C-alpha cells in the first residue's frame, strides 16, 4: 500500500495547470498575461470565458 | 590602504557546512525526544528540577546550533 | 594666457542608440611672453545637447589618464581639466577628448508598421564649439546604414560608403556654433533602462548576493496596427527594429542565477561559463517592438574573499557600481543599496564619480534584532562607461556575530521552560 | 541497560508520530520540487490575491471590500461573498513569522 501511494501520488496527481509539460515546456499562458500586464492601457477591460477569470 | 588587507576567507570551510549540520541537529533531536519522554513518564514524586534544566540546556545549544547551520546550508547565509 | 587649438579631427559615431564624438585637439600656446606656464584646460559644451550628457573622458597622446573638475564661468557648463606637464609657451600638447549623449537620436516618421525600418534624425554641430579660435577642423560622421536622406551641406561633404567627410574649415569665429542634422536609416536595438535598482547584501559567513530589478522599454518608432505571429515566423524580414535577446556579461564567480520575472520563473536563458567571465543570453517573454516596458528580476552569489579585504578589526569591500546589462546600456534611473552586516560601526564610501545620496535606514532580515544598516545612493543617465569599483570600509567586532546562533538556541530554551512550567 | 514499560511505551509513540507528520509534509510537495514553486489550477488565484489583501490592508478593511476589477458591468463585494477562514489563516500565520523575524513573502506561505 506504501508503494501504491507513493506512485500514484508520484505520477499523476502531481501536475502545473498553468504551464504545459511537454523535457520541453511552453507557457504560452504567462506570456501572455504578462503582455496584456504591461503593454495595455490601466483600464483596458478584457473578456473571456469564465474559467479564465 | 588595500594593498596591505588579507582576503577574508570563511571561518568555516564550506564543504564542512553540510557535515555539520546532521551531526549538531542529530544529537541536539537526540537529547530533544529524551526531555519529553521524561515528561511524560515522570510522576510528581519523581521529577528532578535540576536534571531537567541541564537536559534542556545542552538540547536546546545543539538544537540552536544545528538549525543555524542548516538554514546556512540552504543558502540563506544569514 | 591665450590658447590655439591648432588642428582638430572630430568623429562621431551614431550607429547606437547613442552619440559617441572624439576629438584629437592639439594645443599650442602663443608667442607672447609674460605667460610662464599655463596649467588648465577648458571645456565647452553647447546649450542643445548640455542636459543630454552622460560623460566626457580626457586622455593624452599614448596611454595616459587626466583630471576633469566642472565650472562655472559668468552658461553651458564649462569644464576644466588638470594638464599632467604644464605647457611653456611654443610647445604642443595632444589631448584626446570623448564625449557620450544620450537620448539625442529621435525617430522621425515616430511611428512604424510591422514591415518598415527606422528612421532616426540627429542635430548636433558642424564646428568644434570651444572658448578657442581653432585652425583646421574636419569631421567625419559614422552612420549605421548606407541610407542616408538629408545631410546638411557645408563644404562639398563628400560620402564614402557609410562614412561622411566634411570639408577642413580654415579658421572658426570664437564660439563656433553651427546646425547639422542627418535623416538615416538605424535598425539598431533601441532600449533604455528607465529604473535599475541593485541591492547588495553582505554576509560574513559566507558570500554576497546581488540583485537587480530592471524596467526597460524600447523607445523609437513605436509600433502602430495589428501584430501578427504568422508574419513574423514566417517572414525574415518583417520585424528588424524589434529586438528578441541580449546578453549580460557576469563577474565570473557568480553561482546561483535565476532571472526570474514579478510574475515567476522564466524559462528563456542561455548561460556558458567563459575563462574570464559568465555569459548570459537572455529573451524577455516578449520581444519588444515600440515602448513595451518590459520588466525582470536577475540575482546572484559570489564567494566573499574575491570583494572583501579584512586587516586587524577592519573590514572593507570593492565592487562595481553598475554592472553590465547589455552592450551600450543606458540607465534613466539608479538606486544602489548596500546592506552591511549588524555591527558596521564606522562606515565610510568612496566614491569614483559623484554620485547622488539619500540617508541611511535600516533593514530586517532573519536573524536580526537591531537590525543592519544600509547605504542608498541615487545616481542619473548612467552607461557603459560608468562601471567603476566603489569601496566601502567598515569596522566590525568580530565576536559580535555570534549573537546569530545564541538567538536561536535562546528561542528553543523558552519553549522547554514553559513545557517546565506547564 | 534497561527501560520501564511506559517508557518504552511512550517513545515508541513519539516516534511512530514523530515520523508519520514528517512523510505527511514529505509526501505532499513532488510538484514543488518538480517545477518552480507557483500556485496552480487557476483556482487558487482568487483565495492568493485575497490572500496577499489581507496580508497588506488589515481586516477591517478586508471586511468590507467592494472589487471593481471583476464583473465590470455589475459590482462584486468580495468582503462577504466567500467563507474567509483560509486567508484568515494564512495572515495569522504571516504576521506570526513576520513578528519573530522570520521574513517569508505571502506566496511561499500560500505554497506550504
Ligand atoms: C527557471 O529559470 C531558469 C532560468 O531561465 C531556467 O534555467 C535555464 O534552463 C535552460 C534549459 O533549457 C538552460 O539552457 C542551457 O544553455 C546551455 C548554454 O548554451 C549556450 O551556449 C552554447 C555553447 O555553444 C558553444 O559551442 C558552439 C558550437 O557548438 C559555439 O558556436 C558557441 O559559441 C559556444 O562556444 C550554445 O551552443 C547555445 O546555443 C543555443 O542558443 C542559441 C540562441 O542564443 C541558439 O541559436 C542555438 O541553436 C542553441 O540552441 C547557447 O548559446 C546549453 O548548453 C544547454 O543545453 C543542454 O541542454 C540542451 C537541451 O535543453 C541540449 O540540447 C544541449 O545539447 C545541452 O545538453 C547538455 O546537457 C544534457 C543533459 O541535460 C547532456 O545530455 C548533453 O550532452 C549536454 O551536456 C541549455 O540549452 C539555461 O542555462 C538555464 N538558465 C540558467 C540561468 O540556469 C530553469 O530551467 C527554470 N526552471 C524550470 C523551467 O523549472
Ligand atoms: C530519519 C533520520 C533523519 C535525520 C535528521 C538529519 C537532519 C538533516 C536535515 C535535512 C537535510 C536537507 C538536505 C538539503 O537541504 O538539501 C539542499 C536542498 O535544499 C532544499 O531545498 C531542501 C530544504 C529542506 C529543509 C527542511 C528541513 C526541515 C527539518 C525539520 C525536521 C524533522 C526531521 C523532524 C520534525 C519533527 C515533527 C514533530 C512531530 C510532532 C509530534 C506530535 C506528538 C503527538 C503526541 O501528542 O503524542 C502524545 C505524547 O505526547 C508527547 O509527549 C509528544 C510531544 C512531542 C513534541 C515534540 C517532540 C518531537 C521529538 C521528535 C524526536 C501521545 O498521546 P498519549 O500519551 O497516548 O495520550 C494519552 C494521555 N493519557 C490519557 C493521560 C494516557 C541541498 O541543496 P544545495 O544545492 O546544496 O544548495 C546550496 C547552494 N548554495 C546556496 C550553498 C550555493
Ligand atoms: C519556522 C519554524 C517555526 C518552529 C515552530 C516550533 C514549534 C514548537 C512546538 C511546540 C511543542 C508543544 C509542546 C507540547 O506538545 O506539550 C505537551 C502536550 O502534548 C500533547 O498532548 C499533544 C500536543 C502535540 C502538538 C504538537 C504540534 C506542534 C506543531 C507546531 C508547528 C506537554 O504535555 P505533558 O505536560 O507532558 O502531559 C503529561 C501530563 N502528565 C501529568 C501525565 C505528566
Ligand atoms: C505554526 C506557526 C509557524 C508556521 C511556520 C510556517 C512554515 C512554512 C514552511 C514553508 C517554508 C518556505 C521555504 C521556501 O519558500 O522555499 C521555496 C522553494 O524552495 C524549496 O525547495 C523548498 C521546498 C521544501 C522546503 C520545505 C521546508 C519547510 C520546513 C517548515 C518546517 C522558495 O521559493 P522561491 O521563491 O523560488 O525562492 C528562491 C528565491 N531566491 C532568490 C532566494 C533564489
Ligand atoms: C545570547 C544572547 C545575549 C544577548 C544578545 O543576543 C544573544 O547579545 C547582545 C549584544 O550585546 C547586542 C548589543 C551589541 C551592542 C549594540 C550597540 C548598538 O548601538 C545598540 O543599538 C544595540 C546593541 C546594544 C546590541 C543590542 C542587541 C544585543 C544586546 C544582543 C542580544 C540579543
Ligand atoms: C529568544 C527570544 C526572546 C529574547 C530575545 O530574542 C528572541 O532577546 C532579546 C534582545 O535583548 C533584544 C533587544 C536587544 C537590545 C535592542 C536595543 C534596541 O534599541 C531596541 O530597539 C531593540 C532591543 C531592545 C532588542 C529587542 C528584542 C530583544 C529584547 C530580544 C528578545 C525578543
Ligand atoms: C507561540 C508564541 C509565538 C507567537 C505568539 O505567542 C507565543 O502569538 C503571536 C500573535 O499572533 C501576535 C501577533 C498578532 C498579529 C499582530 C499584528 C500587528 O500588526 C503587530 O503589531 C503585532 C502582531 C504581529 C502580534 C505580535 C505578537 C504575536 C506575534 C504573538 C506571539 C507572542
Ligand atoms: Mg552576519
Amino acid at each position: 500500500y506504501t508503494f501504491h501511494s507513493t506512485w500514484v501520488t508520484s505520477e499523476a496527481y502531481s501536475s502545473p495547470s498553468i504551464v504545459l509539460s511537454a523535457r520541453i515546456i511552453f507557457d504560452d499562458f504567462r506570456e501572455a498575461y504578462y503582455w496584456l500586464r504591461h503593454n495595455t492601457p490601466e483600464d483596458a477591460k478584457v473578456m473571456s470565458w469564465w474559467d479564465y477569470g | 590602504e588595500l594593498e596591505a588587507m588579507s582576503r577574508y576567507t570563511s571561518p568555516v570551510n564550506p564543504a564542512v557546512f553540510p557535515h555539520l549540520t546532521v551531526v549538531l541537529l542529530a544529537i541536539g533531536m537526540f537529547f530533544t525526544a529524551w526531555f519529553f519522554v521524561y515528561e511524560v513518564t515522570s510522576t510528581k514524586y519523581t521529577r528532578d528540577i535540576y536534571k531537567e534544566l541541564l537536559i534542556s540546556l545542552v538540547a536546546s545549544l545543539f538544537m540552536g546550533f544545528g538549525v543555524l547551520f542548516l538554514l546556512l546550508w540552504v543558502g540563506i547565509y544569514v | 594666457p591665450p590658447l590655439i587649438n591648432e588642428d582638430v579631427k572630430r568623429t562621431v559615431d551614431l550607429s547606437s542608440h547613442l552619440a559617441k564624438v572624439t576629438a584629437e585637439v592639439v594645443l599650442a600656446h602663443l608667442g607672447g611672453g609674460s605667460t610662464s606656464r599655463a596649467t588648465s584646460f577648458l571645456l565647452a559644451l553647447e546649450p542643445e545637447l548640455e542636459a543630454r550628457l552622460a560623460h566626457l573622458g580626457v586622455q593624452v597622446k599614448g596611454e595616459d589618464e587626466e583630471e576633469n573638475n566642472l565650472e562655472v564661468r559668468e552658461s553651458g557648463r564649462f569644464f576644466t581639466v588638470k594638464l599632467p606637464v604644464a605647457l611653456d609657451p611654443g610647445a604642443k600638447i595632444s589631448v584626446i577628448v570623448e564625449t557620450v549623449y544620450t537620448h539625442v537620436l529621435h525617430p522621425y516618421p515616430t511611428q512604424i508598421t510591422q514591415s518598415e525600418k527606422q528612421f532616426v534624425v540627429f542635430e548636433g554641430n558642424h564646428y568644434f564649439y570651444s572658448p578657442y579660435p581653432t585652425k583646421t577642423q574636419t569631421m567625419r560622421v559614422k552612420l549605421a546604414s548606407r541610407n542616408v536622406e538629408s545631410y546638411t551641406k557645408l563644404g562639398n561633404p563628400t560620402r564614402s560608403e557609410d562614412l561622411l567627410d566634411y570639408g577642413p574649415f580654415r579658421d572658426v569665429p570664437a564660439y563656433s556654433q553651427d546646425t547639422f542634422k542627418v535623416h538615416y536609416e538605424n535598425n539598431s536595438p533601441f532600449l533604455t533602462i528607465t529604473s535599475m535598482t541593485r541591492v547588495i547584501e553582505v554576509s560574513h559567513w559566507g558570500n554576497i548576493a546581488v540583485e537587480e530589478n530592471v524596467d526597460l522599454k524600447h523607445t523609437g518608432a513605436v509600433l502602430k496596427g495589428p501584430f501578427s505571429r504568422y508574419d513574423y515566423q514566417r517572414q525574415p524580414d518583417s520585424g528588424i527594429s524589434s529586438i528578441r535577446s541580449f546578453k549580460t556579461i557576469l563577474p565570473a564567480a557568480a553561482q546561483d542565477v535565476y532571472y526570474r520575472d514579478e510574475i515567476g520563473n522564466v524559462s528563456t536563458s542561455h548561460l556558458l561559463i567563459l575563462d574570464d567571465s559568465v555569459e548570459m543570453e537572455i529573451r524577455p517573454r516578449f520581444p519588444l517592438f515600440g515602448g513595451w516596458k518590459t520588466h525582470y528580476i536577475v540575482g546572484y552569489n559570489l564567494p566573499s574573499y574575491e570583494y572583501l579585504y579584512n586587516l586587524g578589526d577592519q573590514y572593507a569591500l570593492k565592487m562595481r557600481f553598475v554592472d553590465h546589462v547589455f552592450d551600450e546600456q543606458v540607465i534613466d534611473s539608479l538606486t544602489v543599496k548596500i546592506i552591511l552586516p549588524e555591527g558596521a560601526k564606522n562606515i565610510e564610501i568612496d566614491s569614483p564619480y559623484e554620485i547622488s545620496r539619500a540617508p541611511d535606514e535600516l533593514h530586517y532580515t532573519y536573524l536580526d534584532t537591531f537590525g543592519r544598516p544600509v547605504i542608498v545612493a541615487y545616481k542619473k543617465n548612467l552607461v557603459e562607461q560608468h562601471i567603476q569599483d566603489i569601496v566601502v570600509h567598515y569596522t566590525f567586532n568580530k565576536v559580535l556575530m555570534l549573537q546569530e546562533p545564541l538567538l536561536v538556541v535562546a528561542a528553543f530554551y523558552i519553549l522547554f521552560f514553559t513545557v517546565i512550567i506547564y | 541497560l534497561r527501560l520501564s514499560y511506559e517508557k518504552q511505551d511512550t517513545l515508541l509513540k513519539l516516534l511512530i508520530l514523530s515520523m508519520a507528520a514528517v512523510l505527511s509534509f514529505s509526501t505532499r510537495l513532488f510538484a514543488v520540487l518538480r517545477f518552480e514553486s507557483v500556485i496552480h489550477e487557476f483556482d487558487p488565484y482568487f483565495n492568493y490575491r485575497t490572500t496577499r489583501f489581507l496580508a497588506e490592508e488589515g481586516f477591517y478593511k478586508f471586511h468590507n471590500w467592494f472589487d471593481d476589477r471583476a464583473w465590470y458591468p455589475l459590482g462584486r463585494i468580495i468582503g462577504g461573498t466567500i467563507y474567509p477562514g483560509l486567508m484568515i489563516t494564512s495572515a495569522a500565520i504571516y504576521h506570526v513569522l513576520h513578528f519573530f523575524h522570520i521574513t517569508i513573502d505571502i506566496r511561499n506561505v500560500c505554497v506550504f
